[PDB]
DNA sequence: ATCGAGAATCCCGGTGCCGAGGCCGCTCAATTGGTCGTAGACAGCTCTAGCACCGCTTAAACGCACGTACGCGCTGTCCCCCGCGTTTTAACCGCCAAGGGGATTACTCCCTAGTCTCCAGGCACGTGTCAGATATATACATCCGAT
DNA sequence: ATCGGATGTATATATCTGACACGTGCCTGGAGACTAGGGAGTAATCCCCTTGGCGGTTAAAACGCGGGGGACAGCGCGTACGTGCGTTTAAGCGGTGCTAGAGCTGTCTACGACCAATTGAGCGGCCTCGGCACCGGGATTCTCGAT
């Protein structure tokens, strides 16, 4: 069996608590209503473009496995250079 | 003793500009900048061709690579038709 | 005598709370079922390695998190303490975002 | 036995020039033989449609040569071309014509 | 007699003659002495081509002017239709210039 | 002779210069600090750009900066500027 | 042979490497010809700038009561300071979160 | 077998037994300095090349990397750096 | 106006355990030592292009008045979102299974640097127009009172 | 809410003038026809590391329900800056002069690849325990509802 597992949420997984405690790391005290939705809309748009860029690099080893160093060399090349991974 | 020169992109792109509008001339300004804009792309597209040579363990760079890196820098429509005539080239080269 | 603190003694001091600790927020099952989801589209059947969806998960809340941070700057700009969806707006245009 | 001619390249573009300038810039240590081909067929289709932008924005200020003015609308008017040059200033270029709507003096 | 404008049309008709016309507005010599009093800081006794200077415009007219560009949407979007000072400052810190 | 009272380079910038970038962002109405304000940032762009132009002439040693000094100085800046070559 | 098999870096005084630097150098393809002492002065650079972060990730890693620099002491110990931030202001570092700043008008309006 | 990798990882542990002596650094901070080194040697290495590449010429000295550091490393940063770099070079050139 | 529940937060203490640090073999990349064409410091000219100077016109900058409209603080009024108990529910975790695909090592072989010569493509250099700025005179498009 | 000065702006027409499209000459970089070592396609295998499933608990998510404070429209009042006209005033122009230094070309030379033997040095495997978690208990501090 899979107990629920309807993920419902096809993309809401970043619950509405979840975008609250991003948010409240960056220092937001009172998040408005329709703040959720459209934050899944900037969070898909960005993912959209990184992995739409890493699955190239992914494809051109003619690799069908994305690793770790694809992604971020994948951010590097847009600006947003994320160190801890190579 | 005359002097030296130095190359420029001006009656290509000229040529260009006769294959499309062809009765339609152009400035010399204009022409400059179209000169050092596809110095630009071609820097942006030979590093990219850099930067993903080095990280497969390979130092050549094939058209295949030019392919790739095309692909991550034109967004999208010019991007399918860019790769599309670069597929005519190559093709319509070793064809002959 | 039940009496809730206010409308910000949770908020300011759940914002030392989430300023000061470090680790990476939303789930991990969710947030690799949405990386796969994006992936199905630009090819079939891919695979990953489990370091590169932490490391998109960093990426990404990286940037949301620095996105909070500017759309904070935006509303109390305007004399106002919350944050609303046309001051996200502004950001993604100022900064450059709004394509 | 060197019974031949000159004809060659026959296509768009300097294969032989930009060829040079992959292999002396320090890129790889070596470079294929398809690629300037690749990379010269890139370039004319860019170059052919920012003329093109350029030549009915041209002739919608019914001159007949292309001044920088042109080509600042002419690449700022499409998305993808602006994508691609969206942190790049042209000298004599100026803006297009945007006005906020709150600036449009209302009335009755 | 009065004739006289509004406070507005003068601006919003020479915001269709500055946004339509394209030429350089900064008076050259001023500028030309600028560029070289800020360039007698880091080095002494030096001389400039023309067209550097000219080069110099483009980038203070490109700089400013989109500065003036995010200055004015983060003024607006405050219900205001006059920039002010902290509004600079809001768009540099969002460009990340401090 | 000729009047050359032009002490203070900075204030060369003059308030309808100012006046006139604003005309041409699109801006309505100027407040009154803004022209300080707007030599101040003008200054600081202009000694970081001139500060890497100087830094790319000492390198050839040569006492003449040239136009391709700055175009180049502005693209490592990341404000890449056609019309002068490179 | 032998004549002293010595190495490098003592030969300059410092603790990089300056084969493996050099060698660095000359397989990227950068230039052609790659002159004598230049990773010595580029490994000299580098030590510099490894000794300040790891100096400040030292003060701080006091300063917050470990004896052991994880990486939210590389966090706000770069961000501290203003230049290394400058270097480093479009680089995310994982784990790191954010230094503690609070607007203004957030803080309360007590008496 | 198991191909050997290289690092920078016992080089930053020197430097650290140099600045704090007794302290110690975890892992995953090990590996983000490994990436800094990584990232600001290819930003100087870059600034080389097309710095070189103006020039005309086709080596790379350490006149050159002297400026590209001068163009790279923000101000008070510069300075340490150049005279750490000179210090180096005629401390290496004295041998 | 100033004082107590009380709840969250900070201060020691044993535990554990495992990840940080260190030690022992050990392949190979640094190292040392010669050569060698050549990139480049170095000298010197040249002439050209940047800097200096002086007089004239004047567009542009400067400065005074003025008024209204734009900023901004107070007031009320609503509601959307914050806070907290209650359910549920799906994420987290341990472990067990299977293999598809990454990494490796080898094999074979086509291919792209490298050479030398051959020539016309483009590029420096006169040149003279037809495209555009500049008046120059001329009838619309919309602004602004005043009705 | 319409009408008319008026007024800035769009519409032919000449007109000089000069910037660009173009013709002449040249020279060197594109190319063409070979060779050769090596980078890389291509096969096959090793195994490991990604995927998958399944059960057990449960921190987190969802959701319902107060309620108040934060957004926002109105609104009055000040001030500052846009508009426009007289004054100035130095920027542009436009020529004239002088020579400092970019750029050229040649000279001569100290220096980086090419091999090629030699070796310890950093790296992986493999221990080992002390610092951070981590409950676990306990006094401090701050907040929020009272005076």
């Amino acid at each position: 069996k899979r107990h629920r597992k309807v993920l419902r949420d096809n993309i809401q997984g970043i619950t509405k608590p979840a975008i609250r405690r991003l948010a409240r790391r960056g220092g937001v005290k009172r998040i408005s209503g329709l703040i959720y939705e459209e934050t899944r809309g900037v969070l898909k748009v960005f993912l959209e473009n990184v992995i739409r860029d890493a699955v190239t690099y992914t494809e051109h080893a003619k690799r069908k496995t994305v690793t770790a160093m694809d992604v971020v060399y994948a951010l590097k090349r847009q600006g947003r250079t994320l160190y801890g991974f190579g | 003793r005359r002097k030296t020169r130095k190359e420029s992109y001006a009656i290509y792109v000229y040529k260009v500009l006769k294959q499309v509008h062809p009765d339609t001339g152009i400035s010399s300004k204009a022409m400059s900048i179209m000169n050092s804009f596809v110095n630009d792309v071609f820097e942006r597209i030979a590093g990219e061709a850099s930067r993903l040579a080095h990280y497969n363990k390979r130092s050549t760079i094939t058209s295949r690579e030019i392919q790739t890196a095309v692909r991550l820098l034109l967004p999208g429509e010019l991007a399918k038709h860019a790769v599309s005539e670069g597929t005519k080239a190559v093709t319509k080269y070793t064809s002959a | 005598k039940p009496h809730r603190y206010r409308p910000g003694t949770v908020a300011l001091r759940e914002i030392r709370r989430y300023q000061k600790s470090t680790e990476l927020l939303i789930r991990k099952l969710p947030f690799q079922r949405l990386v796969r989801e994006i992936a199905q589209d630009f090819k079939t059947d891919l695979r990953f390695q489990s370091s590169a969806v932490m490391a998109l998960q960093e990426a990404s809340e990286a940037y949301l998190v620095a996105l909070f941070e500017d759309t904070n700057l935006c509303a109390i700009h305007a004399k106002r303490v919350t944050i609303m969806p046309k001051d996200i707006q502004l950001a993604r245009r100022i900064r450059g975002e709004r394509a | 036995k060197a019974k031949t001619r000159s004809s060659r390249a026959g296509l768009q573009f300097p294969v032989g020039r930009v060829h040079r300038l992959l292999r002396k810039g320090n890129y790889a240590e070596r470079v294929g033989a398809g690629a300037p081909v690749y990379l010269a067929a890139v370039l004319e289709y860019l170059t052919a449609e920012i003329l093109e932008l350029a030549g009915n924005a041209a002739r919608d200020n019914k001159k007949t040569r292309i001044i920088p003015r042109h080509l600042q609308l002419a690449v700022r008017n499409d998305e993808e071309l602006n994508k691609l040059l969206g942190r790049v200033t042209i000298a004599q270029g100026g803006v297009l014509p945007n006005i906020q709507s709150v600036l449009l003096p209302k009335k009755t």
